[PDB]
RNA sequence: CGGGAAACCAAAGUCUUUGGGUUCCGGGGGGAGUAUGGUUGCAAAGCUGAAACUUAAAGGAAUUGACGGAAGGGCACCACC
């Protein structure tokens, strides 16, 4: 959203779903997204650093917002042979 | 029957990504619609596709990201005159900014600003946004 | 594997699993669930993948870790079979609570009595606890759910393929999370054992 | 009939009972004492009528937990009884009689176990 | 101005965020869509100098045992005049009320606007970005940019909705029952809204996003009560 | 750069400049578009007969006029 | 999902983001399927089909009462027994 010089107008970027890169517009609360936990490797230890996720509404009511997730999940990890 | 084939192509598409999909299979192809599927590619508003050969008259996959709101197809292929294609695209893209109409020209299937920069014409085969 | 090794998934527990006959899976599959499914067993059921029913229930796990006020995670169940198991739940990681008739407005409607603002839903049975299910979706907050092989879809974003149907399937599952995330950003440390008999989960019920 | 006692009067007995159990009692007499000490009510009529109310409750209540009061007391009962657990019923007594491919269910999952065999026959839906 | 200010307590984190001056603009909410719930947070935030015009009051009734009612129902709208707007029918016994609730309706419903260039894009949008249509029972608004000078061309109670919502330029054509008043302004309200909604190439790239003032606020967002 | 764009709109802010409707900048086709009615309005007699004492009243001036 | 004014509708969806093929009928309500000419019919009648004049609502859908010699309903010696 670029102006005359460069300069960057209007007021927001929104966020853009996770699963079908569609703009989560504004008053929509019927969705959310998920963060999850990195690991300090080895195994718990619960470390930040989120990995995180944002699913459309439309996604989770069709019954979706797990799957999403996994092919989410997995192709960055964890998640694997799922 | 079938009068046209593009129809079917651009309507399965726009009906993939309503769903919230991001791959189809149209049935039956053309070298139209590859032409179709083609600028639509250069442009963004879909993914890499893919034609099959079945031994008939050939099947694509298209893979789509999510940046389409909609590719309609115009019937009749109507003549347009060079400042026809100003009232088009007036008529029907989303600003003067972007959006494409795709038509037909004796020098290729192209979208209108490419037209504009041939300085070509012809007849309108659709469009997108 | 993924993050890195030892929690890959250990006899130990693919032993208890088996054992509170988890993986027996519902007759009806239903479409959005086939994915979890390993195989149909003769004479009518389906066997549920425990490694899939795994994995994703570590995945929960740690999406529980990472709310920072442990708290704010509501653990909720309606149905019997889940209410010591969520009750156990909410005692040993923070997780407040929400057991039997849900009560509607609480997630909606702030002047409610029981009107809370949570992170993260866990749920049971979705279909029997469709309404919390459907509240968290008027206000933008996950749901993490017990999922047998034909349970609503909607809303839900996580799975944990389960048995519902009962037994100690949704106190083992309940059992394994609590001591998942109790393992993660916790303190349990050393993704070994448990000091806890997995039955203190699991239902109570009637007297003669 | 005639004489069903109104939300102002049951809310009160409800009410008492939650606050005062181990003070109240199984006559009508006493509690009635005891609602001036514990309440302030206006007319002596009311405060009668929530008396035996609450006492009609409290003789109740003694007899089987009643569908909606909660006191100290009452929890403490519950909470000691629901403790119990014998020699233990499963056993199940020396080896699981299994249906087989429940059979086949072990025997692909790479699992030991106890056996038995009798599962054949089908198997109508309805 | 002297008159004591009330006493707002929030029921909501968001709220105590917003109080705390921990959020700062409407745009922190819309970015994350969260709800809400509680009319002073948007009053906070904005709506300070936003300005609430009375749209309608027409009357109607049901009826009684012993014969009639009858009640009056307002519609309000709110707005700065840029950006942003709400809409808000009510009806209630009386007048007062039915405004005074009418406009805590529209602030609740207060939405984003995304307003754009005609095509040249020089001192900042005039317009809309693309155009965009809302329907509501039967009354249909179709907004279309256009260029400057042009202006809000649009019935007299869309022109006053567009105003508030600060488009300068705008095209529109209506179809159905424009005559229905509730419905004509709905679907305008509808038809900006969607603005936000349309995807345009410029907005085809992605985000670390946002962690979301809830999260990092939390500690603040549970007081200490409960 | 079209012939026709060329032509006519350079003549069309050159008119509009010559009677300082109209300024550089605007100048260009870009900026009539976003003007307005005082600017021509403020070029009349009657105003500047005002605007430099010769008046001391719009008034005063049509009348002098 | 989406459509529709709703009732409803997996088609009445993919319709202002209005464009797959083709065919037919309607443009407020009454006058009227009437007059009149043509046509078909043994007959009874059928097809095509006006106007003058008349009139500001005709109409649809949902919502709610009122009311019922509709169904389950009750309640009272201002009701019966």
């Amino acid at each position: 959203m670029q102006s005359n010089a460069g300069e960057f107008v209007d007021l927001y970027v929104p966020r853009k779903c996770s699963a079908s890169n569609r703009i989560i517009g504004a008053k929509d609360h019927a969705s959310i997204p998920m963060n999850v936990a990195e690991v300090d490797k080895v195994t718990g230890r619960f470390n930040g650093q989120s990995k995180t996720y944002a699913i459309c509404g439309a996604i989770r009511r069709m019954g979706e917002s797990d799957d999403s997730i996994l092919r989410l999940a997995k192709s960055h990890g964890i998640v694997s042979q799922n | 029957v079938r009068m046209n084939v593009l129809a079917d192509a651009l309507k399965s598409i726009n009906n993939a990504e309503k769903r919230g999909k991001r791959q189809v299979l149209i049935r039956p192809c053309s070298k139209v619609i590859v032409r179709f599927l083609t600028v639509m590619m250069k442009h963004g508003y879909i993914g890499e596709f893919e034609i099959i050969d079945d031994h008939r008259a050939g099947k694509i996959v298209v893979n789509l990201t999510g940046r389409l709101n909609k590719c309609g197809v115009i019937s009749p292929r109507f003549d347009v005159q060079l400042k026809d294609l100003e009232k088009w695209q007036n008529n029907l893209l989303p600003s003067r900014q972007f959006g494409f109409i795709v038509l037909t020209t004796s020098a290729g299937i192209m979208d209108h600003e490419e037209a504009r920069r041939k300085h070509t014409g012809g007849k309108i085969l659709g469009f997108f946004f | 594997s993924g993050a890195l090794d030892v929690l890959q998934m250990k006899e130990e527990d693919v032993l208890k699993f088996l054992a509170a006959g988890t993986h027996l899976g519902g007759t009806n599959l239903d479409f959005q669930m086939e994915q979890y499914i390993y195989k149909r067993k003769s004479d009518g059921i389906y066997i549920i993948n425990l490694k899939r029913t795994w994995e994703k229930l570590l995945l929960a796990a740690r999406a529980i870790v990472a709310i920072e006020n442990p708290a704010d995670v509501s653990v909720i169940s309606s149905r019997n079979t889940g209410q010591r198991a969520v009750l156990k739940f909410a005692a040993a990681t923070g997780a407040t609570p929400i057991a039997g008739r849900f009560t509607p407005g609480t997630f909606t409607n702030q002047i409610q009595a029981a009107f809370r603002e949570p992170r993260l839903l866990v749920v049971t049975d979705p279909r029997a606890d469709h309404q919390p299910l459907t509240e968290a979706s008027y206000v933008n907050l996950p749901t993490i759910a017990l999922c047998n092989t034909d349970s609503p879809l909607r809303y839900v974003d996580i799975a944990i393929p389960c048995n519902n149907k009962g037994a100690h399937s949704v106190g083992l599952m309940w059992w394994m999370l609590a001591r998942e995330v109790l393992r993660m950003r916790g303190t349990i440390s050393r993704e070994h054992p448990w000091e806890v008999m997995p039955d203190l989960y699991f239902y109570r019920d009637p007297e003669e | 009939m005639g004489r069903v006692r109104t939300k102002t009067v049951k809310k009160a007995a409800r009410v008492i009972i939650e606050k005062y159990y181990t003070r109240l009692g199984n006559d009508f007499h006493t509690n009635k004492r005891v609602c001036e000490e514990i309440a302030i009510i206006p007319s002596k009529k009311l405060r009668n009528k929530i008396a035996g109310y609450v006492t009609h409750l409290m003789k109740r209540i003694q007899r089987g937990p009643v569908r909606g009061i909660s006191i100290k007391l009452q929890e403490e009962e519950r909470e000691r009884r629901d403790n119990y657990v014998p020699e233990v019923s499963a056993l199940d007594q020396e080896i699981i009689e299994v249906d087989p491919d429940t059979k086949e269910m072990l025997k692909l999952l790479d699992f030991g176990s106890l056996s038995n065999l009798q599962v054949t026959q089908p198997t109508v839906g309805m | 101005g002297k008159a004591g200010d009330k006493e707002w307590l929030p029921v909501t984190k968001l709220g105590r965020l917003v109080k705390d001056m921990k959020i700062k603009s409407l745009e922190e909410i819309y970015l994350f869509s969260l709800p809400i719930k509680e009319s002073e947070i948007i009053d906070f935030f904005l709506g300070a100098a936003l300005k609430d015009k009375v749209l309608k009051i027409m009357p109607v009734q049901k009826q009684t045992q012993a014969g009639q009612r009858t009640r009056f129902k307002a519609f309000v709208a709110i707005g700065d005049y840029n950006g942003h707007v709400g809409l808000g029918m009510k009806c209630s016994k009386e007048v007062a009320t039915a405004i005074r609730g009418a406009i805590i309706l529209a602030k609740l419903s207060i939405v984003p606007v995304r307003r754009g260039y005609w095509g040249n894009k020089i001192g900042k949008p005039h317009t809309v970005r693309c155009k965009v249509t809302g329907r509501c029972g039967s009354v249909l608004v179709r907004l279309i940019p256009a260029p400057r000078g042009t202006g809000i061309i649009s019935a007299p109670v869309p022109k006053k909705l567009l105003l508030m919502a600060g488009i300068d330029d705008c095209y529109t054509s209506a179809g159905g029952c424009t005559a229905t008043l509730g419905n004509f302004a709905k679907a305008t309200f509808d038809a900006i809204s969607k603005t936000y909604s349309y995807l345009t190439p410029d907005l085809w790239k992605e985000t670390v996003f946002t962690k979301s003032p809830y999260q990092e606020f939390t500690d603040h967002l549970v007081k200490t009560h409960t | 750069k079209d012939p026709r764009r060329l032509f006519e709109g350079n003549a069309l802010l050159r008119r509009l400049v010559r009677i300082g409707v109209l300024d550089e900048g605007k100048m260009k086709l870009d900026y009539i578009l976003g003007l307005k009615i005082e600017d021509f309005l403020e070029r009349r007699l009657q105003t500047q007969v005002f605007k430099l004492g010769l008046a001391k009243s719009i008034h005063h001036a049509r009348v002098l006029i």
